RNA sequence: UAAGGUGAUAUGAACCGUUAUAACCGGCGAUUUCCGAAUGGGGAAACCCAGUGUGUUUCGACACACUAUCAUUAACUGAAUCCAUAGGUUAAUGAGGCGAACCGGGGGAACUGAAACAUCUAAGUACCCCGAGGAAAAGAAAUCAACCGAGAUUCCCCCAG
RNA sequence: AGGGUGACAGCCCCGUACACAAAAAUGCACAUGCUGUGAGCUCGAUGAGUAGGGCGGGACACGUGGUAUCCUGUCUGAAUA
RNA sequence: UUUUGUAUAAUGGGUCAGCGACUUAUAUUCUGUAGCAAGGUUAACCGAAUAGGGGAGCCGAAGGGAAACCGAGUCUUAACUGGGCGUUAAGUUGCAGGGUAUAGACCCGAAACCCGGUGAUCUAGCCAUGGGCAGGUUGAAGGUUGGGUAACACUAACUGGAGGACCGAACCGACUAAUGUUGAAAAAUUAGCGGAUGACUUGUGGCUGGGGGUGAAAGGCCAAUCAAACCGGGAGAUAGCU
RNA sequence: GUUUAUUAAAAACACAGCACUGUGCAAACACGAAAGUGGACGUAUACGGUGUGACGCCUGCCCGGUGCCGGAAGGUUAAU
RNA sequence: UUGAGCCUUGAUGGAAGUGUGGACGCCAGUCUGCAUGGCUUUAAUGUUUGAUGUUCUAACGUUGACCCGUAAUCCGGGUUGCGGACAGUGUCUGGUGGGUAGUUUGACUGGGGCGGUC
RNA sequence: AGCUUGACUGCGAGCGUGACGGCGCGAGCAGGUGCGAAAGCAGGUCAUAGUGAUCCGGUGGUUCUGAAUGGAAGGGCCAUC
């Protein structure tokens, strides 16, 4: 499931629009990546499936806080 | 990604300076490998407080015994001397514990030769005021009275 | 509640009753094979086959109960690694499946209209999917108004085709 | 009111207007008990990868239009009564 | 019925009985009618419930101009001798009806497009595991022995038993004719015919799904149907045609 | 040998053989939003695509067009 | 390494003699330094800012080997080897794109088509 | 041939001709102009072909409009592409 584990970011639907303005069902979908983060709080690599941005969020809020969620939300990690 | 440093660190490092680095270098190497930390503001005082409770705190905690020579601003009682010689001139030298002999009962008792004047120590009158090693900055002042016997 | 009763086709038989345990109606209980979410394993539904506990003046065997999965918690265990995590067993709780419409959400057509047709329409319709309640959803202004003032959301009539 | 009874019944029958009824299980109200649960005053605090923006889309009656407002796939990113 | 025109040898009807097609809703205008009249009338809602309340509002009594504006006038133009549109006719609300608009809009009928399902018990291909091929021919390589070469080559008997090999039943097929053609049979019967140890034939079970499969390729086959299966839905698709 | 089961069995399809062309293996290619899978438990004497069609004798000229291959200069040229 | 800016120490805006590389040097100078002797035209650094190139490892890949969960050709964690900011993927974007899709492809007419005409 | 810009601006009684959209002719009125001594003549060319509705958009002009208010964008109106 292309779903960013930190921000909930799943794929979405929209059109295409040609020059003719021709509608065509498509998807936009997240720039996911899954990345080995180091915790130190747990001496381990918890390797989330993350969208960049998700990344930027960890890079600000802090992994210990991001895993604080998930845990608090039920998610595995 | 600004973050603050812990250890040195090549082209920016400085035990706690305020750097601004590419996000990768940091979330891939610097942090999670003990070298830096997000500049989470919470921290820019957490590592700026020290910069006060230290570089302006313990750099003042040093000043509590000015010149160390406080009430010894009137010389010290001359118990004995420091020797003499050459029937009028000088001849004898200071053993590795022989500048105390005179000021040998004032402050606290020690016995070491932290030599300061790397010369043949001038041989004339007697009473002189140079400095001696009292600390990595300050000094002290006293004199030397010979012995006539 | 009662002088009549043992559902029907549908008699007959053998019976039950008549002052209160005949029958009839209602409240609460008991019983409730097998299949079916089916949940001990399996399986071509209503069948096949177990493990562990029990249980017999005939304690062979054969009858009765428990044993699915998942989530939360707890106890006891316990790797690469020695700590620790993972993993492992047990237990207590809960979930599962079904079913009208209404409801919220995730996806989402075409015929057809435009007298052709692609923007546009049909239409966020049909349909698929997930979830929930007696309703749902929404909701106490970073809302409107217009120099006066109004005071959440929902619904109805107007404004106005 | 209505139905039935050997043809069309206020008075033949069952009903109907009206007045009554529960040993039990429940519904809803209240008055109480139990477990909780928090109440009032004073001093604070006042929701950042957010608002905004580039790009692509989608929602607003509004088809990018001169186009405000809202949602965000992507890239960025403030102020702090 | 349709046509310029049908006894027409152009359409439909074997006959009877029953059913079978211009409706309904909301707007809108007109006629009829009734009320009230420079006014008419309320909607939701309240309700004492077909009363009464409610006048929010709608239409009408003012028009001209794109408009600001002006106003029985106004616009045009610098201005009109003028010119355009207006001032001189009553409305409005019910009720019945005639049109129209939006809805399936008088009824029945396509071939089709789209969504979601059910189908490899027919058949194509493939996978696993099983089965079948009477009888008769031809006689490959190789081998043995002779003859032969200096030695090989070669050569003769024999031996051997090859082949999408020959002939022919079973079995698989399907070339011709006749019969059948309200059939015995929605593809057959009869006499002939091709293959018949192979790229063979067959049982059981399996997998491949609809713009998809499978195809020794015919657009063949995918349950008596295939230039896009069947079933249900969109759905009363649409039908300037009959 | 195969084929239009049910109006076409053929000169049509297939064929062994020949050529062209792709593919260094996590192959090309193919099923598949993906994971996974065939190709293949194969590895260029292999695997795919396309054409031709045993065998004999052979297979000439044309690169303008179309298609394909190669090109590190310039011209033109997108988001940004 | 390299295009350009800023900071700087040498160029344009403790004497004379016995001695040296580079040079627009008005066309024949004298210099810019090299030894000594009782705000604007020039070279190197510290640098700030982009380009190019090497390498690194530490994102990331591993359809090599090993360890454990585990008697397991999955998966996960771990070690190691190889690769490595490449590859790949998200968004945006130019090209290609009958592979697939929706359609269009007029009327008149001595039937239709062709021709012709509008 | 001379002088010239009437190939003028606002209008227009009243006719023609069209299903319509429209097209045509027109003396006369106001302002201003050329030619002529003057009467007068000129709102193109002897007449009848020489053409393209609407929408969208451009340019000039014009406060007519302008979503709290002043502006502006946009819109209208006139001209023209
Ligand atoms: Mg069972
Ligand atoms: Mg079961
Ligand atoms: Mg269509
Ligand atoms: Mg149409
Ligand atoms: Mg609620
Ligand atoms: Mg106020
Ligand atoms: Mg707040
Ligand atoms: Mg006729
Ligand atoms: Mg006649
Ligand atoms: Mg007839
Ligand atoms: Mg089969
Ligand atoms: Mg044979
Ligand atoms: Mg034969
Ligand atoms: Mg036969
Ligand atoms: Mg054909
Ligand atoms: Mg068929
Ligand atoms: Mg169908
Ligand atoms: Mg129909
Ligand atoms: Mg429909
Ligand atoms: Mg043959
Ligand atoms: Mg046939
Ligand atoms: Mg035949
Ligand atoms: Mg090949
Ligand atoms: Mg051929
Ligand atoms: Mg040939
Ligand atoms: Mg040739
Ligand atoms: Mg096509
Ligand atoms: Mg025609």
């Amino acid at each position: 499931s292309r779903v960013c584990q930190v921000t909930g970011k799943r794929p979405v639907t929209g059109n295409n629009r040609s020059h003719a303005l021709n509608a065509t069902k498509r998807r936009f979908l997240p720039n996911l990546h899954s990345h080995r983060f180091w915790v130190e709080s747990e001496k381990r690599f918890v390797t989330l499936r993350v969208s960049a941005k998700g990344m930027r969020v960890i890079d600000k809020k802090g992994i210990d806080t991001v895993l604080a969620e998930l845990r608090a939300r039920g998610e595995k990690y | 990604m600004q973050v603050i440093l812990l250890d040195k660190v090549a082209n920016l490092g400085s035990l706690g300076d305020q750097v601004n680095v590419k996000a990768g270098y940091a979330r891939n190497f610097l942090v999670p490998q003990g070298k830096a930390v997000p500049a989470t503001k919470k921290n820019i005082e957490f590592f700026e407080a020290r910069r006060a409770e230290l570089e302006a705190k313990l750099a003042e905690v040093l000043a509590a015994a000015n010149a160390r020579a406080e009430k010894i601003n009137a010389l010290e009682t001359v118990t004995i001397a420091s020797k003499a010689g050459d029937e009028g001139k000088l001849f004898g030298s200071i053993g590795t514990r022989d500048i105390a002999d005179a000021v040998t009962a004032a402050g606290v008792e020690v016995a070491k030769s932290e030599v300061r004047l790397p010369n043949g120590v001038l041989r004339t009158t007697g009473e002189h005021e140079v400095s001696f090693q009292v600390h990595s900055e300050v000094f002290a002042k006293v004199i030397v009275n010979v012995v006539a016997e």
